[PDB]
RNA sequence: UUCUCCUAAGAAGCUA
RNA sequence: ACUAGCUUCUUAGGAGAA
């Protein structure tokens, strides 16, 4: 029977199943290890490895450790869908079962340490040898020094185990009075912010053998990497502190005579406690920039607003700034019954038709926002593999190596359509374009420098969005508040841009896919790619359930490019504003104030790019994944058995940035692993010999690692696999594509779904109501989109533009080029 | 046969919210609930036994 | 000027809405601690004597607002109003098992300190 | 609001179902 | 005066 | 009645050519 090992030796690395001296007797004191001539069937790897490699059909191994273990009977894994995250959020509880259990094993592991430490024995704590009471054996590489100073090796160990942590919450008994669950809930003091000592205390006692220093705090940090590190851990020591006193940290200000409540720092739950470094209590003849920081500042907000208990959702609520909640509902879309009559009188929607309208503005009731909002849920505190990130970290960065970024003044910013709402605290008095008249280039700039050195908390307005779907979700939007998206476009519109103008990379944000752009995408994802298949993915609820952990990657790899222009304290102070002000900021529903638990913000000035990053992230992570579960002796290609082994060795054998090796891999993979990135969607060309055997990323690795690092699991409906390339990706933004003859070559057209250019023509969402201009530029652009139908070989589809067409003439563009010379290459 | 259907249920909930129908919640949840499930429809059945239950709404008052 | 007169608006609203803020509660709860530095999800919490709970069905009514007087925040709370989602007074004799599905479902009860 | 009306009542006439002329001709 | 290109304003469509 | 990207239509400005 196959176990789950993780080896490591001079022929062969890695974390993944194989088919299989006196020293026992300076390690009997400790209570941690097993009486050696008594065991269990599984072993703590086997654990991490069924959770960490997680696919159905294969998925034996931890439903026989569930049912072992009183997590759940048998007759748990009959129903349908027991292992997704977002539907059935019960299996949370049910791996919160083995938490606890978990938690022993940290604790025993700890112990052996000071064995180690007190015996003076060195070696690797291998994961394979902790069994899952917690004992531990094989000591048959352990080597026998001077008792007192013997150090053991956990960075593997405590890297491998760090995702089950926060999957099976293994710290909740720190919730408990002398930590056992069969004790109340501490009554923390509802004034302790700081849980510094807390957290040090956690530490010590769960990571004791853990070499790198870690700093509570992250502003206390080395460089990026030690805030990623430090990060990672406060994640997991966040969940056992009450969550009422992370957020915001206020206190009384004096401001010419009349107090006031303003936020002078931020308790994050993986940033630590960061203050706020320009305060002041005597505060007199305040000027415009500080004013406005006051006003998006939540501090004034909740403190005057009353305190709200909403059993609607399970997200932290804070407040009600309005006496009465506010039910926003969404409309139905208005119909334009015009172009449904020129359609059925040319003979559409027919019986049995391959075309079927599906694609309509539905209508939400008052408890859209907040049962939207509580999607939330799915956003669970995540502890990724640390050493696996600060590695995927590094090659992320590598992908993003060819872009160049910085701070830009105030004068060189490319802010457009000013006619747009300017978050919650100022959308009274005027849109975006008053706030950017108003302040000045200094008023800006000082701005800026404010929170290059503090944390300004913002409130995202969380609004509803009118837009058609074939779908019957919400789908809200977060309007971030003006005084963040002004410095996020100060510290990050040089890179976004950089990234919007160049082509040929793997983020394709900024390219067209007109003027024969997408075939220009195309034919750079392919790129002389062996064995070449097409890939492609959705992540499901990509908004909801990002972790923060990733999301902080992203910032940080945003931020990047800030070399020279920023220090380190100026880099973290920004991405602290960052985590203050899309990460897990408090978002406003109505006039009820609620605390975002950890989902990214859509509104985000940088959210294209950041997502873009992530899926970057999880695609490495992916393929570290993959070529890491891959039995080294079976690898063919030696070149590719030292990738792997020097892959492990990089990842939980050193920890230096090895840039060598991080270009090789970043090579390897941009040679066999070749990606397009647009946010959220993503077509890679990737090798059929090597993913068949396991060298690179495929539809299992990149559903197990959603499932352990982003919390979801990724349903076979939203990926697709394309086996030939005379068909292009089969969806990527909804556009499919089709190999078709314009020019006496074979070009890549993106066609929409013809459902959804037709609802499109039917259904208007309150544009045409007003006058009858509007429909012609809006059934021109309609057309521009739907004209690739025409070379779809099924004629149902094609009369679509030719619908559209004979619908334009009668204006009262009309020929059938100025919707082809879009496809011409110029 | 569906399209027509759907469609009317579209501009008869629009002429519903014309009609101050979204101030009473209780009946304009009502009225979204059978929007929402014949625009899913697959079978012109529960379609026509959704609209009929639509129209019956909208008569209720004298619009 | 436009600046002006938004500057104007703004601090208006500042010193507006921050009337009702003081009740001798946070002079109690920012000078019993070091550095006088207070989390903001534990201001309201402690200091507005206003409450509002959404309830979305009565089985989550019964199990927090049950009766005129309801605990919450270790601290006892009067209901004071109830809503229905329509600005309409529903009285508390009106909340029951029975005439459950009479009503809107989020019920806005106001209460206020004890 | 009242070319919503005509047009609701055109559509709903040009479908013409058993069930909803019952309801049309029961309303009016 | 005509044509082409690049910017400023408004409106619209699609994508994430 | 958010952010970013692309693409249209209508008014103006600046350049190159005829
Ligand atoms: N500001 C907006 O108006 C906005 N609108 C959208 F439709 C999407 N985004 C961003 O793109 C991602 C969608 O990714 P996408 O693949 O479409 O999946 P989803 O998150 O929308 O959920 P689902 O797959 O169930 O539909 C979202 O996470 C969000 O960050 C937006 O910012
Ligand atoms: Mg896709
Ligand atoms: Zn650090
Ligand atoms: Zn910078």
């Amino acid at each position: 029977v196959y176990r789950a090992f993780d080896i490591y030796n001079d022929k062969v690395a890695g974390f993944a199943k194989f088919l299989k001296e006196t020293i026992y007797n300076l390690l009997k004191d400790c209570p941690a290890v097993a009486k050696h001539d008594r065991l269990t069937k599984y072993t703590m790897a086997d654990l991490v490895y069924a959770l960490r490699h997680f696919d159905e059909g294969n998925c034996d191994t931890l439903k026989e450790i569930l049912v072992t273990y009183n997590c759940c009977d048998d007759d748990y894994f009959n129903k349908k869908d027991w292992y997704d995250f977002v539907e059935n959020p019960d299996i949370l509880r049910v791996y919160a079962n083995l938490g606890e259990r978990v938690r022993q094993a940290l604790l025993k592991t700890v112990q052996f340490c000071d064995a180690m430490r007190n015996a003076g024995i060195v070696g690797v704590l291998t994961l394979d040898n902790q069994d899952l009471n917690g004992n531990w054996y094989d000591f048959g590489d352990f080597i026998q020094t001077t008792p007192g100073s013997g150090v053991p090796v956990v960075d593997s160990y405590y890297s491998l185990l760090m995702p089950i942590l926060t999957l099976t919450r293994a710290l909740t008994a720190e919730s408990h009075v002398d930590t056992d669950l069969t004790k109340p809930y501490i009554k923390w003091d509802l004034l302790k912010y700081d849980f510094t000592e807390e957290r040090l205390k956690l530490f010590d006692r769960y990571f004791k053998y853990w070499d790198q220093t870690y700093h509570p705090n992250c502003v206390n940090c080395l460089d990026d990497r030690c805030i990623l590190h430090c990060a990672n851990f406060n994640v997991l020591f966040s969940t056992v502190f009450p969550p009422t006193s992370f957020g915001p940290l206020v206190r009384k200000i004096f401001v010419d005579g009349v107090p006031f409540v303003v936020s002078t720092g931020y308790h994050f739950r993986e940033l630590g406690v960061v203050h706020n470094q320009d305060v002041n209590l005597h505060s007199s003849r305040l000027s415009f920039k500080e004013l406005l920081v006051y006003a998006a500042d939540p501090a004034m907000h909740a403190a005057s607003g009353n305190l709200l208990l909403d059993k609607r959702t399970t997200c932290f609520s804070v407040a009600a700034l309005t006496n009465n909640v506010a039910f926003q509902t969404v409309k139905p879309g208005n119909f334009n019954k015009d172009f449904y009559d020129f359609a059925v009188s040319k003979g559409f929607f027919k019986e049995g038709s391959s075309v079927e309208l599906k694609h309509f503005f539905f209508a939400q009731d008052g408890n859209a926002a907040i049962s939207d909002y509580d999607y939330y849920r799915y956003n669970l505190p995540t502890m990724c593999d640390i050493r696996q990130l600060l590695f995927v970290v590094e090659v992320v960065d590598k992908y993003f190596d060819c872009y160049d970024g910085g701070c830009i003044n105030a004068n060189q910013v490319i802010v457009n359509n000013l006619d747009k709402s300017a978050g919650f605290p100022f959308n009274k008095w005027g849109k975006a374009r008053l706030y950017y008249d108003s302040m000045s280039y200094e008023d800006q700039d000082a701005l800026f420098a404010y929170t290059k050195r503090n944390v300004i908390p913002t409130i995202t307005q969380m609004n509803l969005k009118y837009a058609i779907s074939a779908k019957n979700r919400a789908r809200t939007v977060a309007g971030v508040s003006i005084c963040s998206t002004m410095t996020n476009r100060q510290f990050h519109q040089k890179l976004l841009k950089s990234i919007a103008a160049t082509r040929g990379a793997t983020v394709v944000i900024g390219t067209s896919k007109f003027y024969g752009g997408w075939h220009n995408m195309l034919k750079t994802v392919y790129s002389d790619v062996e064995n070449p298949h097409l890939m492609g993915w959705d992540y499901p609820k990509c908004d909801r359930a990002m972790p923060n952990m990733l999301r902080i990657m992203a910032s940080l790899v945003l931020a990047r490019k800030h070399t020279t222009c920023c220090s380190l304290s100026h880099r973290f102070y920004r991405l602290a504003n960052e985590c203050a002000q899309v990460l897990s900021e408090m978002v406003m529903c109505g006039g009820s104030l609620y605390v975002k638990p950890g989902g990214t913000s859509s509104g985000d000035a940088t959210t294209a790019y950041a997502n873009s990053v992530f899926n970057i992230c999880q695609a490495v992570t992916a393929n570290v994944n993959a070529l890491l579960s891959t039995d080294g002796n079976k690898i063919a290609d030696k070149y590719v058995r030292n990738l792997q082994h020097r892959l492990y060795e990089c990842l939980y054998r050193n920890r230096d940035v090895d840039t060598d090796f991080v270009n090789e891999f970043y090579a390897y993979l941009r040679k066999h692993f070749s990606m397009m990135i647009l946010s959220d969607d993503a077509v890679v060309c990737f090798n059929s010999t090597y993913a068949s055997q396991g060298l690179v990323a495929s539809i299992k690795n990149f559903k197990s690692v959603l499932y352990y690092q982003n919390n979801v699991f990724m349903s076979e409906a939203k990926c697709w696999t394309e086996t030939d390339l005379t068909k292009g990706p089969h969806e990527f933004c909804s556009q499919h594509t089709m190999l078709v003859k314009q020019g006496d070559d074979y070009v890549y057209l993106p066609y929409p779904d013809p459902s959804r250019i037709l609802g499109a023509g039917c259904f208007v969402d309150d544009i045409v109501k007003t006058d009858g201009t509007l429909m012609i530029e809006r059934f021109v652009s309609l057309a521009i989109d739907a004209y690739p139908l025409t070379k779809h070989p099924n004629q149902e589809y094609a009369d679509v533009f030719h619908l559209y067409l004979q619908y334009i003439r009668k204006l009262h563009y009309w020929e059938p080029e100025f919707y082809e010379a879009m496809y011409t290459p110029h | 046969k569906m399209s027509d259907v759907k469609c009317t249920s579209v501009v008869l909930l629009s002429v519903l919210q014309q009609l101050r129908v979204e101030s009473s919640s209780k009946l304009w949840a009502q009225c979204v609930q059978l929007h929402n499930d014949i625009l899913l429809a697959k079978d012109t059945t529960e379609a026509f036994e959704k609209m009929v239950s639509l129209l019956s709404v909208l008569l209720s008052m004298q619009g | 000027d436009k600046r002006a007169k938004v500057t104007s608006a703004m601090q208006t609203m500042l010193f507006t809405m921050l009337r009702k803020l003081d009740n001798d509660a946070l002079n109690n709860i920012i000078n019993n601690a070091r550095d006088g530095c207070v989390p903001l999800n534990i201001i309201p919490l402690t200091t507005a004597a206003k409450l509002m709970v959404v309830i979305p069905d009565y089985n989550t009514y019964k199990n927090t607002c049950d009766g005129t007087t309801f605990t919450y925040a270790s601290a006892l709370w009067e209901i004071q109003q109830v809503v229905d989602a329509d600005s309409k007074i529903v009285q508390l004799s009106e909340i029951s098992m029975d005439n459950s599905p009479n009503l809107a479902w989020p019920l806005i009860v106001t209460a206020l300190r004890a | 609001t009242s070319a919503m009306q005509t047009m609701l009542f055109t559509m709903l006439r040009k479908l013409d179902n058993d069930a909803l002329n019952n309801i049309i001709n029961n309303a009016r």
